[PDB]
């Protein structure tokens, strides 16, 4: 993000399965999964690297981010739901008590 | 003494809504439609006016530009619309009147005496008002006609 | 780097050269007949004081002995004269690597005495330094017998050391061939003659620095394990056994500098160095001077590191730049500057680093020479050594010309202490006694104030770490001579000793309430009780328990405007521990608009509660968690109440200000919705807002009050609305939205008219102007609230130079971005001077900076083109080229706001008083005068027109919050209050509050220009006229009509106020 916190997304995806199918199997094909799994990757970088990190809890709090996953990605398959199972910061570089009031 | 350069705009009308014309160079201050009446009733023999169009001011004090120079959607110099022909001939007759009455026999000081309106507190703070707090009723309803 | 530090180093050395024909024939010929004629005087027999006294009363000359005096009663050896043992050259001029010097420079002459003249007794009581007194007073009155009165001569100190006595001849006339001299103003400027001492006479482990070669006291000096009840004596130790050593010294250059190619040019760049410093050999700058610099130069080529390794980047075949450069990083970093004060010491060859007591070694002639090397001028060269390491490793700038000034010990908060010290009992709370007369050298008095600023000035926090409210320290002895005329023994002063008092500041502990002490337990300790507390401080100490839950001694200081809590601890101190002696330094420039508050000043809250924390609750959480129908992204306020740099810091209430309509841009999510042209993308955007304003005059919060107004900065775009706000703290905000795509359709309108040809410039301009205000100010208040903690002097300075351009009436016409990014210059790249931890000494670089600025050749570029400058040669559209990473080009400030620039405008005007002002600040110097410096001058302006407005008194500043014009009383106090100021009508009287020439001014200065341009007070940004309409000011329109109208023929794209002829 832009305060320099290094921060591993891991988010999950279930595929959907369509109302009037009669198929018990929603499978989806490898080339189908790796694209999806791009965007996926494309969908998370494009909007967490734009913000600040209040601005990135700000977003994790309603779940924008899952929303706009399965907006975008249901044009190559239909998603059930996609969550953002973890958030881990590995680095913080900076001690700014300025930023940490402003916050509190 | 404030001097007016006035020409005849009749050379270069193409288009239907600016016929019998002025074209009018260093404008006075805040020269306005009443103000441009009072001056072609101050002038005997004249006929009716209209409307000036064209009023983006560009002189009285300093700038880059004026306002709407440039049409963003999509030279300080008036625009006199007179009425008729008859109104037009006769104002183009008085003002040449008025310009050549600076060598009358009687003495220069025959000319109109250019009265301003000074801008007041009230109507600056007026423009304040318009800067922060318009009417939201007539915001609200150009809003919604155009929003429609 | 290096190919470039190599050529710019060769152009300085062929610019600073010298002159074979100034040095031979002038310096040799005259050498060869003073050698001669110092042959021919002749000897003199034992005479004891009373000969010598007989002798040198009826004559001109007279003796020089230093204090004390000898006696009678204790002088039992006696005196004599002979002939000059050797006769040779200390200095640089034997190494030749001495450079062109404008002022003065001399060469040292060395007389070392015989050998069979002197007792195996005379290094004790000061007996053989008396002895050279006779000696000297021998030779210079023969001197003057055989050059018959025909140059001119007079006594010095060997840099101002008290106990080296020596003689200066300095030519009176020049001729071609002559004997005269005077043209050549380097070695032939003066020539020193010293007499000095043979090798190794006097036992050096007497001349050990661990003891004190004076015997005053004999009762109680023993039986004492050895000998710490002798107080050892440095200073004068290190006097003998240098004047013993001069010589070995000069043998020890000598073969480095054959040994090494490019060691002339090193110390040439080292004392280029010092002379840039203000650091000399000097005793009362530290004694770092010439010889000090190429003996480290010379230690450090034959050793330095820990494991008696030969230092990396100096090996005897490198180059001066490489020689320099590791010079500074080892006096920077490693055992040199000020470890040999607190940590650690050096050793001759083999040499290496030995990490215990202070001490510059030589163990081989057992001398320090570092005996000059005071602490404060120690801390004081680690931190110039630091800084220069930085910047000789920083890669990409030319830093040759940044060598640095002495801030540090000549601040703006620099103390004249007026102190008499006579009769020493009583004009002294410190006793002058015996042991302290052998121990310092006539530098005592100001070792003991030294030492008294650094410990009334340090801080000590509960977790051992060491912070103080100052940096570093600097006691100056103003008005000190080094030179006194033959006839008087001692040098005569009758007007006191000026002490100047010149700190460098820990910004984030100048302001700091408490003065912390140590954990005072159930028995106080030695440092409770000792000379930094209890008995040090008197009445002002006291028991304060803080929230870390633990009790400690502490004292508290009270927050004031106009000065500062070092001037509190220093005149409390200095009136105590010294004497009443005066203290002043009353130069005034924490006096600007004031704010209205309680416990005026304030520190950092104005700037927070008022704004941030208002924005904060209510406004930010209530417009994200609002529910529309397109959802909220993004709000950035980009304001100086954001970033720290509006003129006057908010308070409660004043929609009568200037800066406080609070600009807060506001982006929502990507929708495609929005239409394709301006007017319809605006009127949407209000349509947003509109239901904004809804939902937030519908919500329980409806008392916060928000209506929808119009926008005219921006040109020819009569539809931007922005959600002007009023808090119930009286707080207001300005809400715009901005999208994606317009900037996209700037670029259209960039794009399309191309067929009229004469559009572009302005649609070029409209585009950065929306690009300034929509993007690159969010980002410009990131940037610089991150700056701005870092950085605490920022905020007042920016206050400083605001207020300078309102009162000079520049900043309308100069955007404010300019301004901190010009501060921001001042203090990100404050090179060649330090970061200011002091708002006057910002100010003072800054007016300093824009004094000689040459705006032609050199562009501003900072750490947060040859286009632009071949596209203008002359430079009428732009006068500034500010750059950073965040903006490249260094038009979205200047070009795009557009100032009209020939010589005779704004900017000219600008630059002119920036010259006006550092001149003034020279040739007055620092006092009450400043009035000068920030009143304007109204000078050069063809039409002047005085503006005052209709306006009760009181009126404007009591409304602005700010408070001069004493006749509203109760200033100091909360007389004032604003929530009767919450008006009733959004409509009049609430806009009746604004003030004339503000508006006046500006539609005034949207209707002109192609005649005539006027500053004035009222659109300077941020800032209305309210200071101005006092004694500090006036409203004043002051025109001058264009250098592009003196007569034109007549055509219709004129415009101007124009007659026939």
């Amino acid at each position: 993000t832009t305060d320099h916190y290094l921060l591993r997304l891991f988010a999950i995806a279930f595929t959907k399965r369509r109302p009037n199918q009669i198929k018990k199997t929603t499978y989806a094909q490898s080339s189908q999964i790796r694209a999806i799994r791009r965007k996926m990757v494309e969908i998370i970088q494009r909007e967490a690297a734009s913000c600040t990190l209040h601005q990135l809890v700000s977003k994790l709090i309603p779940e924008v981010i899952g929303r706009e996953i399965e907006k975008a990605t249901q044009g190559i398959y239909p998603l059930q739901n996609v969550h953002i199972r973890k958030v881990k910061l590995l680095k913080q570089p900076k001690f700014d008590l300025g930023a940490l009031m402003a916050l509190h | 003494v404030h001097y007016l350069y006035v020409r005849r705009h009749a050379p270069k009308i193409p288009t239907p809504t600016d016929s019998r014309s002025l074209f009018v160079t260093n404008v006075p201050v805040d020269s306005t439609e009443a103000h441009l009446r009072a001056l072609v009733t101050s002038l005997v023999g004249t006929g009716r006016f209209e409307k000036v169009t064209f009023e983006d001011e560009s002189k009285q004090e300093h700038s880059l530009e004026g306002k709407s120079i440039i049409d963003a959607a999509q030279g300080s110099t008036a625009v006199v619309l007179l009425a008729d022909e008859k109104s037009v001939e006769q104002v183009l007759k008085a003002i040449a009147k008025v310009h050549k009455t600076k060598k009358y026999p009687v003495w220069g000081g025959d000319g109109l005496p250019d009265s301003k309106m000074p801008p007041l507190g009230p109507v600056w703070l007026k423009s304040h008002n318009r800067l922060s707090f318009p009417d939201p009723s007539m915001l609200q309803a150009s809003v919604d006609a155009f929003s429609t | 780097r290096a190919r470039a530090f190599v050529l710019e180093t060769e152009e300085m050395l062929d610019s600073v050269d010298l002159d074979y024909s100034e040095a031979f024939d002038g310096a040799d010929a005259l050498l060869h007949r003073l050698k001669g004629s110092i042959e021919t005087i002749p000897a003199h027999d034992a005479q004891p004081l009373l000969d010598a006294a007989a002798k040198l009363e009826k004559k001109h000359k007279l003796k020089v002995p230093f204090p004390s005096p000898p006696p009678p009663q204790n002088s039992n050896y006696k005196v004599s004269f002979a002939t000059p043992a050797q006769f040779n050259v200390v200095g640089s001029y034997v190494a030749k690597t001495m450079v062109r010097t404008q002022s003065a420079h001399g060469i040292d002459m060395i007389v070392v005495l015989p050998e069979s003249i002197l007792q195996e007794k005379d290094y004790l009581d000061l007996r053989y330094f008396y002895k050279r007194a006779y000696y000297l007073a021998v030779v210079a009155a023969h001197l003057q017998k055989d050059l018959k009165g025909e140059a001119t001569l007079s006594y010095e100190y060997h840099n101002g050391n008290s106990l080296l006595p020596v003689l200066s001849v300095k030519p009176n006339g020049e001729k071609d061939e002559d004997e005269k001299k005077k043209k050549k103003g380097v070695l032939d400027y003066r020539i020193r003659i010293i007499p000095c001492a043979p090798e190794s006479f006097f036992p050096r482990q007497k001349l050990h620095l661990g003891a004190g070669l004076v015997r005053k006291h004999k009762e109680g000096e023993q039986q004492a394990n050895g000998q710490p009840a002798t107080p050892a004596t440095p200073f004068y130790n290190s006097t003998l056994v240098a004047e013993s050593s001069y010589l070995q010294y000069l043998k020890l250059l000598r073969q480095t500098e054959k040994k090494c190619a490019a060691f002339r040019n090193a110390c040439i760049l080292g004392r280029i160095w010092l002379q840039q410093r203000g650091f000399g050999s000097d005793v009362s700058k530290g004694g770092f001077g010439y010889f000090e610099w190429a003996v480290l130069l010379a230690l450090l080529l034959q050793g330095g590191p820990a494991d008696t390794k030969g230092a990396a980047p100096l090996s005897p075949s490198l180059s001066s730049t490489q020689l320099f450069k590791a010079l500074i990083q080892f006096l920077s970093v490693t055992n040199f500057a000020e470890k040999p004060c607190v940590l650690g010491q050096a050793k001759p060859d083999l040499a290496g680093f030995i990490e215990n007591g202070p001490i510059l070694w030589d163990s081989a002639r057992q001398l320090n020479i570092a005996f000059k090397m005071g602490p404060w001028s120690a801390d004081l060269l680690h931190q110039h050594a630091r800084w220069t390491r930085k910047l000789l490793a920083d890669g990409a700038v030319d830093q040759f010309q940044p060598t640095f000034i002495l801030k540090a010990d000549l601040p703006t908060h620099t103390y004249d202490l007026v102190a008499r010290m006579d009769p020493e009992k009583v004009s002294e709370a410190a006793p002058d006694k015996v042991a302290h007369e052998a121990r310092g050298r006539h530098w005592q008095v100001g070792h003991k104030v030294y030492r008294i600023l650094r410990r009334a000035l340090s801080d000590k926090n509960m977790e051992g770490g060491e912070r103080a409210r100052l940096i570093h320290l600097k006691v100056s002895p103003g008005f000190s001579s080094s030179s006194w005329s033959l006839n008087e023994k001692p040098q005569p002063q009758k007007a006191g000793t000026p002490i100047e008092i010149g700190v460098l500041f820990d910004p984030l502990n100048m302001a700091r309430t408490v003065d912390r002490g140590p954990s005072a337990g159930p028995s106080a300790e030695e440092k409770e009780t000792c000379e930094k507390f209890r008995r040090f401080w008197g009445e002002k100490s006291e028991l304060r328990r803080f929230g870390g839950d633990t009790i400690r001694e502490t004292l508290v200081w009270s927050a004031q405007t106009p000065f500062d809590l070092c001037e509190e601890i220093m005149r409390y101190i200095l009136g105590l521990h010294l004497r009443v002696g005066q203290l002043q330094d009353d130069i005034v420039f924490y006096g600007r608009s004031l704010p209205a508050l309680l416990s005026i000043k304030p520190s950092d809250t104005a700037l927070f509660n008022v704004a941030r924390k208002t924005f904060t609750s209510f406004e930010r959480d209530l417009r994200d968690l609002e529910d529309l129908p397109l959802r909220i992204r993004h709000v950035n306020p980009i304001c100086p109440e954001l970033r720290h740099s509006s003129l006057k810091t908010p308070s409660f209430g004043p929609s009568k200000s200037g800066p406080r309509p609070m600009e807060v841009v506001i982006s929502f999510e990507a929708s495609g919705k929005w239409p394709e042209s301006l007017i319809a993308i605006q009127r949407t955007k209000i349509a947003f807002l509109l239901m904004i304003g809804r939902l937030l005059e519908r919500f329980k919060p409806g008392e916060i009050r928000t209506h929808v107004g119009l926008d005219d900065a921006r040109y020819e775009t009569e539809n931007l609305a922005f959600l002007d706000v009023i808090y119930a703290s009286g707080a207001c905000f300005r809400v715009r939205i901005q999208a994606d795509l317009e900037e996209s359709l700037l670029e259209r309108q960039t794009k399309d008219k191309t067929t009229e040809q004469y559009l572009r410039q302005r649609a070029s301009t409209q585009l950065a102007s929306f690009r300034r205000t929509f993007v690159h100010l969010p980002l410009h208040t990131q940037y610089i609230t991150t700056a701005t903690t870092r950085f605490p002097a920022l905020s007042p300075t920016i206050r400083l130079v605001k207020h300078w351009f309102s009162v000079h009436k520049l900043s309308n016409h100069f955007p404010p971005e300019l301004l901190e990014l010009f501060v921001l210059h001042t203090f990100l790249a404050p090179y060649p001077w330090d970061v200011p931890s002091s708002p006057t000494t910002g100010f003072l670089r800054t007016l300093l900076f824009l004094a000689r600025w040459d705006w032609r050749t050199d562009p501003l570029i900072i750490d947060t083109l040859d286009a632009w400058r071949k596209l203008d040669p002359g430079m009428q559209h732009t006068v500034l080229f500010v750059a950073t990473a965040h903006e490249q080009s260094g038009t979205m400030w200047t070009s795009v706001d557009g100032h009209p620039r020939p010589s005779k405008v704004v900017a000219a005007r600008m630059t002119a008083l920036a010259k006006s002002a550092a001149r003034v600040i020279r040739e007055q110097g620092v006092d009450l005068d400043v009035r000068r410096l920030f009143v304007p001058s109204l000078k050069e302006y063809d039409v002047l027109l005085y503006l005052n407005t209709k306006v009760l008194k009181s009126a404007l500043r009591t409304y602005i919050t700010v408070d001069p014009a004493t006749e509203m009383n109760g200033g100091k106090g909360q007389e004032i209050k604003f929530k009767n100021l919450a008006p009733e009508t959004v409509e009049p009287p609430l806009p009746v509050a604004q003030h004339p020439v503000d508006v006046l001014l500006k539609q005034l200065s949207a209707v002109y220009d192609s005649a005539a341009g006027a500053s004035g007070t009222g659109p300077l940004v941020f800032f209305r006229s309210d200071t101005t309409a006092t004694e500090e000011g006036d409203k004043v329109i002051g025109a001058v009509w264009n250098p592009t109208l003196v007569k034109r023929k007549w055509r219709v794209n004129l415009p101007t106020s124009y007659k026939p002829v």
